[PDB]
């Protein structure tokens, strides 16, 4: 029962553009055991229409999921993903920055 | 298509 | 699952004796041959897994998976190889089994002596029976055609101490009206057959 | 180019909660074309990919029988590890298990895989051969022996490379459009400066197929490089940074879809 | 290694019957199929443990197995039909090779008044085959039984014999159109006419016949026909 920390990545599906509909995604891998939670946030506040990719590993048998939301990007909106595994003391949150 | 026998280990 | 066999073989003793079989499933990965002697449960005799030609004695079986088929060999033929051999494959993580084909090993009659005689009963006398013996394995016993009269199939004994083998097959009525001389007509026997007084 | 078709299981008790979960996915290359969660409410073998939604129910129930009796064998598999390791009936363990084959340029047979792990560890794995095992330790040398007695790496083989090829390849042509297309990386570079005496490049390539991509600072290597991550549309993205005034004197980009592996400077 | 009882059985249409498999030891599938003359085994149930996986889609809501402890298994045919006689097969495997029990030979009577043991007869060899060929066969001929399962062995002075014997593969029909038609079944053995001609010798045809259990309901003022050995006998003739 070995346990490795997830990578954590918040990007979009394209580059970012004020008021241009988009896909804000958070992928988590590298982890194990494969309980993992993920959740999308606007300005702190819980995103509900949030979907995610079915649980698959990777050649060292550690696991990855997509987790992504349609969104329109603003100059004020703050996003970020929010990921609790038991390899984490506190829950990490991950700010989305527009060039990364 | 997936494999149709499978082994118990 | 559909698996495919075949009808009934007879097959001297010494030669080749040849089974075939094909199976609707090309996803199929399990294939084995299961021999049935009479009235007993099937055994395995042999399992084929990759393509090509498995040898075991006297055993070949063959396995085509690109044109879903296999067939099992047996060289120099022995009376003990009389069965139903039946193909089997598997249909996920269970055997499907074909309907079997029926193998028979024929004896190879050196001198026939084609002869019908009447054998009386130990305790009563009044009861009787034709045994026709002594036929070549080329010949065949056509069955009870007749309501009263009952006729069995031939089979092979072996006198061991003898170095003997010889076909037999029994017919008897309950009628009066019953002769050894009109019991096998049905039956295409020579005309060689001593049909004694 | 080569192709590969891959299936991944994941098996979890949860012996407070409840059954195990079992989760499996087939991938032909870098796209998953079916899934199957024993938590959903279909209980059937799904598609994901638009060229899978062509078969017909014979496909479907096929894959669905299929799937619930990997299921069902993994299930077993958990309660036989638990045995084999001496755990209790009170702890949560994970079997995964993959398989599958890679063809080549020619649509051959090029290598098989069949392997599982336990609680993240390997445990048994077929060999390249595809007729020997490699088992972990004392406990996977048990499955070892039962394996070998049993004849399975020949039934296995017999799958790998024959009928894990034929389907590959009849995936390969169904879908054809988006399996066997390159889409070549939209690259970029971007400035931002950290310091008053330090600057920051960034090398992006973006919608690219398939996933294999090689970023190279030219050669230098000791640079922020971010894993191969999906956008979310079939395609791909990566990036690779490097930290003065002189920021002038290049990223190296080869991918696949590239007929000449393009240079960026800023 | 795979064990099944009972091994034959006799039930009376729109009775229920159990049978019991206990099958190899570290053998996790286990399998139950049917089979009758001149046909293989057709598929019924398969459990992985204790838990029923695949059951035959042509097979009646009146057949259902179990496997309570993932060890021994029960199948049970409930309001039994004559289309129900076959030879029960159980097979176990630890992966997918296949090894058999000895069967359940399951005979469904419309009426247990059906059910009838062989009368044994001994056919003593001819003269004329002795002069003509220096050899003796005797013929036994085991008629009126029902149902078909009996067994043919030929005893010579106290011990069984093989060499010189042959028993027809399956007895025949006494009336081949014929709802619970009654058997016959005929043997030969063969001897040197010198063994015949010596009156010491003694012959036996022994038939073992499988019909109902001591626990079986009996009305008919002719006796309970049970499993029972059936024989006939000659001594050898010097003239
Ligand atoms: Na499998
Ligand atoms: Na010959
Ligand atoms: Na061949
Ligand atoms: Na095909």
């Amino acid at each position: 029962m070995i346990q490795r920390t997830p990578k954590i990545q918040v990007y979009s599906r394209h580059p970012a553009e004020n008021g241009k509909s988009n896909f804000l995604n958070c992928y988590v891998s590298g982890f194990h055991p494969s309980d993992i939670e993920v959740d999308l946030l606007k300005n702190g506040e819980r995103i509900e229409k949030v979907e995610h990719s079915d649980l698959s590993f990777s050649k060292d048998w550690s696991f990855y999921l997509l987790y992504y939301t349609e969104f329109t990007p603003t100059e004020k909106d703050e996003y970020a993903c929010r990921v609790n595994h038991v390899t984490l003391s506190q829950p990490k949150i991950v700010k989305w920055d527009r060039d990364m | 298509y997936l494999q149709p026998r499978t082994f118990l280990l | 699952e559909v698996e495919q066999n075949s009808g009934p073989l007879s097959v001297p003793e010494g030669a080749i004796a040849s089974l075939n079989c094909t199976y609707s499933d090309r996803g199929s990965q399990s294939f084995f041959w299961y021999r049935q002697y009479s009235g007993k449960s099937p055994e395995l005799i042999m399992f084929i897994y990759s393509n090509g030609d498995k040898e075991d004695g006297r055993f070949t079986a063959q396995l085509n998976k690109a044109s879903q088929y296999v067939s099992l060999l047996i060289r120099d033929s022995q009376p003990s190889d009389s069965a139903t051999y039946l193909c089997a494959v598997n249909r996920d993580d269970k055997i499907i089994f074909g309907k079997g084909t029926r193998l028979h090993i024929l004896p190879n009659i050196q001198n026939p002596d084609p002869a019908v005689y009447q054998l009386r009963d130990s305790k009563s006398s009044d009861k009787s029976v034709c045994l026709f013996t002594d036929f070549d394995s080329q010949t065949n016993v056509s069955q009870s055609k007749d309501s009263d009269v009952y006729i069995t199939d031939k089979c092979v004994l072996d006198m061991r101490s003898m170095d003997f083998k010889s076909n037999s097959a029994v017919a008897w009525s309950n009628k009066s009206d019953f002769a050894c001389a009109n019991a096998f007509n049905n039956s295409i026997i020579p005309e060689d057959t001593f049909f004694p007084s | 180019g080569s192709h590969s078709m891959r299936y991944f299981f994941t098996s979890v008790s949860r012996p407070g909660r409840g059954e195990p979960r079992f989760i499996a996915v087939g991938y032909v290359d870098d796209t998953q074309f079916v899934r199957f969660d024993s938590d959903a409410a279909s209980q059937r073998m799904e598609p994901r990919a638009p060229w899978i939604e062509q078969e017909g129910p014979e496909y479907w129930d096929g894959e669905t029988r299929k799937v619930k009796a990997h299921s069902q064998t993994h299930r077993v598999d958990l309660g036989t590890l638990r045995g084999y390791y001496n755990q209790s009936e009170a702890g949560s363990h994970t079997v995964q298990r993959m398989y599958g084959c890679d063809v080549g340029s020619d649509w051959r047979f090029l290598r098989g895989y069949h392997q599982y792990a336990y609680d993240g560890k390997d445990y048994i794995a077929l060999k390249e051969d595809l007729r020997s095992w490699t088992a972990a330790d004392m406990a996977a040398q048990t499955t070892k022996h039962k394996w070998e007695a049993a004849h399975v790496a020949e039934q296995l083989r017999a799958y790998l490379e024959g009928t894990c090829v034929e389907w590959l390849r009849r995936y390969l042509e169904n879908g054809k459009e988006t399996l066997q297309r390159t889409d070549a990386p939209k690259t970029h570079m971007t400035h931002h400066a950290v310091s008053d005496h330090e600057a920051t490049l960034r090398c992006w390539a973006l919608s690219f197929y398939p996933a294999e991509i090689t970023l190279t600072w030219q050669d230098q290597t000791q640079t922020e490089l971010v894993e191969t991550r999906p956008a979310g549309d079939g395609t791909f993205q990566k990036w690779a940074a490097v930290v003065s005034g002189q920021e002038q004197r290049t990223c190296h980009v080869q991918h696949e879809g590239l007929p000449k592996p393009l240079t960026l400077r800023w | 290694g795979v064990s099944q009882n009972p091994r034959h059985k006799i039930t009376k249409r729109g009775q229920n019957v159990t049978f019991r498999c206990d099958p190899i030891s570290e053998h996790n599938r286990l399998y139950w199929y049917r089979q009758t003359l001149g046909q293989g085994p057709e598929f019924l149930t398969y459990f992985q443990n204790e838990a029923q996986l695949e059951k035959s889609r042509l097979l009646s809501d009146r057949f259902s197995a179990e496997r309570p402890k993932g060890s021994f298994s029960t199948l049970e045919i409930q309001r039994t039909e004559q289309g129900d006689s076959a030879m029960y097969l159980c097979a176990s495997s630890p992966d997918i090779e296949q090894y058999f029990g000895p069967g359940t030979r399951l005979t469904v009577t419309e009426d247990l008044k059906n059910v009838f043991p062989p009368e044994v007869a001994v056919f003593e060899p001819s003269e004329a085959e002795i002069s003509h060929t220096q050899k003796a066969t005797l013929v036994c001929l085991a008629t009126g039984f029902y149902p078909d399962h009996v067994e043919l062995s030929w005893w010579v002075n106290g011990k069984e014999v093989h060499s010189g014997v042959c028993t027809d593969p399956q007895p025949l029909k006494e009336q081949p159109a014929l709802n619970d038609s009654r058997y016959a079944l005929s043997s030969r053995l063969r001897v040197s006419a010198t063994f015949w001609q010596n009156p010491r010798n003694h012959f036996r045809c022994q038939v073992q016949f499988y019909g109902l259990s001591e626990n079986d309901e009996w009305t008919q003022d002719r006796a309970k026909p049970v499993t029972q050995i059936v024989s006939a006998e000659a001594w050898g003739r010097a003239d």
